[PDB]
């Protein structure tokens, strides 16, 4: 939502810091790399993964928005005492 | 520490979904079109040059072929030549048979 | 931790809005003649270099501009997350708090 | 209400992202190097024809060069032969004259 500048700086930076002529012989070379090359050539548990996390990311939306209200409920609760 | 393990894989995977493990101009589709233009002037330059040898040895064989016109009309000549000179040869010898008597 | 309404609730609201899309934005065009009919045959060539260039045009440099939007979306998208968290932590300690300060007043 | 906005637009980018990936028989690669070979052929078979004629040329103009040699010897030949049959004409014209007085003078 609103995000300060110094938790952002800090969170990038924890991220960004955690990302990991005339011869056939030489025609035969070429089908030879591209032959390697096309045996070289979104996973399920990303996608599974993505789903727990913003299932958990939504739920702590509707778990602040009820602190904030428990909260104003003991400010009155501390306000009429 | 903030930036949550979980935060850190998925960004991670996303990242290795989206690179381009097979660049084209990397695995070198230019270069193999520049060899097939590049063969393609060659082989353009072998055909022109056998097309002018073709025209070198029409030429060739012509002039050969008048040359041993030539060597025959020079033969039979000579030939003819040495036929009366061995004929006067012959006729000179007898002359010289009767004044010698 | 997750009550199992939420849970249903949220997986199946995210499936039903779910789109997967062929628009053909993302599908790769097909290739021209690779057969020169002739040594003269430099327009074949010239398709060639046509196709290449709008291959690696097409999505190798530029399909990492319409995947940005995926890493810098996600990257704002956790990053808020990962806020909300430390900001439910100060809201739980401040509600805490509150609880052993609601019995002093009783007293 | 629960699923968020954002939630739903991340994973419909996630399902729809793509490298897209290019599969090298499908770009042409595989025919690209075909059409090397293929030319490689061309390419030697007119060298090949390109060797064997040139050397049916340079036998036909060292036969040429021979028989252009040849061709000035034959012209003093010519030359020379017709100047030994004059003089045993002249001879031979000479002896008959000789014996043709002398017998007549016998």
């Amino acid at each position: 939502e609103r995000i300060p500048h110094s938790f952002f700086t800090q969170w990038n930076s924890e991220l960004d810091g955690s990302v990991r002529c005339n011869d056939k012989d030489t025609v035969d070379s070429m089908y030879k790399y591209a032959r390697k090359l096309s045996s070289l050539q979104p996973s399920s548990t990303l996608l599974t993964m993505i789903r727990q996390y913003m299932m958990e990311a939504d739920y702590q939306r509707v778990e602040i928005a009820r602190l904030k209200d428990s909260l104003n409920d003991k400010d009155e609760e501390i306000k009429k005492l | 520490k903030v930036c949550g393990e979980n935060s850190r894989h998925i960004f991670n995977m996303i990242l290795n979904s989206q690179r381009p493990q097979f660049d084209i101009k990397d695995i070198g589709m230019f270069h193999l079109i520049d060899e097939i233009e590049r063969l393609r002037k060659l082989w353009k330059d072998s055909e022109e040059s056998k097309k002018r040898l073709n025209a070198d040895m029409r030429e060739a064989e012509e002039a050969l072929a008048k040359a041993r016109k030539k060597l025959a009309m020079f033969d039979i000549d000579v030939k003819d030549t040495q036929k009366h000179l061995r004929a006067l040869m012959e006729e000179n010898k007898a002359l010289k048979l009767d004044l010698n008597v």
